[PDB]
């Protein structure tokens, strides 16, 4: 994609950690909740950042 | 001079290091599988605190390891005709077999 | 009580240069302490201004040992002869415990003012 | 009371002086204390048993008393002359707790005395006696130490297993609540070591010589050399307290903004992995003296001692 060559471009020498590629280009999350008290303070509404 | 090779010396000593070496193979002996052990010690030694005890294991592990050992898991034998309590999910027993007696 | 140098050091002569070749002649008073094999030598002093390398032969008679110095350190001490103004070098990498060792007997049982 | 009491108000000398004797009148008082030794008779990391002081703690408003101690040494003649020298060489510190001396006439004699003025009742190698040789059924003064400092309360030691590390692992929490203490106690031990280097002194470091607030003091060992050539050894004492910079978290604090606790986290570049000079800048900030070479990238170590040294 594009979102991929936009960070890749702003390392100085090419190199990024591999930790930070699916944190910032992905385009689908996935959130996998325990109990219902978990569920009010991460995803509650119907959008919500992280 | 065990003091003074840990902080005073710089480089290895290696007099030092056998020497060190011979006195721990004398009077405490170690039979070793992957983490399952057993020991023979010198009792006065370990009743003056010359050689380890069951409460040095405790304060080792503490600061060392970030683990609490209880001494309901551990295990102590002071007669010798009957070994070691458990080694390996197995129990000893001195048995007369033939002419002699073995350990079973 | 932790302590320096409980029990003392010995020097016995020595010889120094500045350049590759200026190894000469006996040229400071060396310290040293006994190892099981080579003895290995701490201190060097001597009324030397700016010398780098200090050289003594190999036990075989085969090498030379080679050493390179530090930047020099200042003292006047007392003596019937007076203020000798010298300066004292420890050779390269030489740590702290070794120094602190030297520096002990010397002020010790060396006069300093 | 004219030598119980007039040595009471002697050892107040001009300063806050609402003191108590704790003990007895004016002889000394005997502790089981830590120590770590070595002259050419013994050497070792053990508790030992202190018999050559006399205590005196401070009182607060409404009488209340505090961790605030007058502790008053008693010895020979020229221990005193030395101590005082060194004293007076290196008195400008604040790294340095305060001194006092004097003499008092003890039944037909004037005896030489040395006071130190406001320490703490633990120093700083009973707390790493206490995590290193750690045993449940005799713990009073890890115990102490962690009420003194509000690190917990007393009913925290009733639920019992409270030390244990997979069962209540909460206990972490309690114990990185002393992280601060030894920061700054690292911090003090820098600036001690570049005024001894300064004045011309040399000596060894030991745990038992720095008090819980980060102060120093007992120069009796040191010696003096000309000014700008003072070598501190630091050599068991940062090693005997390196498994207890882990354990309370003691680095913590450079997280924040400004190695604030009260400040917002830093905030860096997401890109970011190199950190080389941030480690280099960390150990010139606490470990200065330590005078073996740090390598950060452990690809360019000289053996496999080095990579363990390094790593
Ligand atoms: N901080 C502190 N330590 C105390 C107190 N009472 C006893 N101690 C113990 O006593 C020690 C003080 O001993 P001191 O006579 O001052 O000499 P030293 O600490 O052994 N140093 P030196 O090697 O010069 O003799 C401390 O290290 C500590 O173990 C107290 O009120 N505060
Ligand atoms: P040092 O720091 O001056 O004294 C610490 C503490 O240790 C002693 C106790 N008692 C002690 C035990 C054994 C020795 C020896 N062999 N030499 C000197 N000191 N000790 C001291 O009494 C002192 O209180
Ligand atoms: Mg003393
Ligand atoms: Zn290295």
């Amino acid at each position: 994609n594009d979102a991929l060559n936009n960070i890749i471009n702003n390392a100085r020498d090419g190199c990024v950690p591999l930790n930070i590629i699916p944190l910032t280009t992905a385009a689908k999350l996935m959130v996998v909740i325990p109990d219902y008290n978990t569920y009010k303070n991460t995803c509650d509404g119907t959008t919500f950042t992280y | 001079r065990l003091y003074e090779c840990l902080y005073r010396n710089r480089d290895v000593d290696t007099d030092f290091v056998n020497e060190f070496y011979a006195y721990l193979r004398k009077h405490f002996s170690m039979m070793i599988l992957s983490d399952d052990a057993v020991v023979c010690f010198n009792s006065t030694y370990a009743s003056q605190g010359l050689v380890a005890s069951i409460k040095n294991f405790k304060s080792v592990l503490y600061y060392q390891n970030n683990v609490f050992m209880s001494e309901a898991k551990c295990w102590t034998e002071t007669d010798l005709t009957k070994g070691p309590h458990e080694f390996c999910s197995q129990h000893t027993m001195l048995v007369k077999q033939g002419d002699d007696y073995v350990y079973l | 009580n932790n302590e320096l140098s409980p029990v003392a050091l010995r020097q016995m002569s020595c010889a120094a240069g500045t350049t590759q070749t200026a190894c000469t002649d006996d040229n400071a008073l060396a310290y040293y302490n006994t190892t099981k094999g080579g003895r290995f030598v701490l201190a060097l002093l001597s009324d030397l201004q700016d010398l780098k390398w200090a050289r003594f032969p190999k036990s075989d008679g085969t090498g030379t040992i080679y050493t390179e110095l530090e930047p020099p350190c200042r003292f006047v001490t007392d003596t019937p002869k007076g203020p000798k103004v010298k300066y004292l070098y420890f050779i390269k990498g030489l740590n702290n415990l070794n120094r602190g060792m030297v520096l002990g007997s010397l002020a010790a049982t060396v006069r300093l003012q | 009371s004219a030598d119980a009491q007039s040595f009471l108000n002697r050892v107040c000398g001009v300063s806050a002086a609402r003191l108590t004797p704790c003990g007895t009148g004016t002889s000394t008082d005997v502790v089981y204390r830590a120590f770590d030794i070595y002259n050419d008779k013994v050497a070792g990391f053990a508790k030992f048993l202190k018999t050559n002081c006399c205590r005196f703690q401070e009182k607060d408003e409404d009488d209340n008393l505090i961790d605030s101690y007058f502790v008053v040494k008693r010895h020979t003649f020229s221990n005193y002359q030395h101590e005082e020298t060194i004293y007076n060489l290196l008195k400008d510190c604040p790294a340095v707790a305060k001194h006092d001396f004097f003499k008092f006439r003890i039944d037909g004699d004037m005896v030489p005395h040395i006071s130190r003025q406001r320490l703490t009742k633990y120093t700083m190698a009973d707390l790493v006696y206490a995590l290193r040789h750690f045993d449940e059924g005799n713990c009073d003064t890890l115990k102490e130490i962690l009420v003194t400092y509000n690190c917990c309360d007393d009913d925290y030691f009733n639920k019992k297993d409270w030390y244990d590390f997979v069962e209540n692992p909460d206990i972490l929490r309690v114990y990185a609540n002393l992280g601060e203490r030894v920061r700054q106690a690292l911090l003090k031990t820098v600036q001690f070591c570049d005024a001894m280097r300064n004045a011309g002194i040399v000596g060894v470091l030991t745990l038992d010589n720095q008090d819980l607030n980060g102060n120093w003091y007992d120069f009796g060992d040191f010696i003096q050399t000309t000014p700008g050539s003072g070598v501190p050894v630091v050599d068991s004492y940062y090693s005997l307290l390196m498994p207890i910079l882990t354990l309370t978290r003691a680095l913590t604090a450079e997280s924040h903004v400004d190695t604030d606790l009260t400040k917002p986290y830093i905030k860096w570049d997401l890109l970011k992995y190199d950190f080389t000079e941030e480690r280099l800048k960390l150990f010139d900030r606490y470990f200065k003296y330590w005078d073996q070479t740090y390598h950060p990238n452990c690809v360019n170590c000289l053996d496999d001692r080095c990579i363990l040294h390094c790593a």
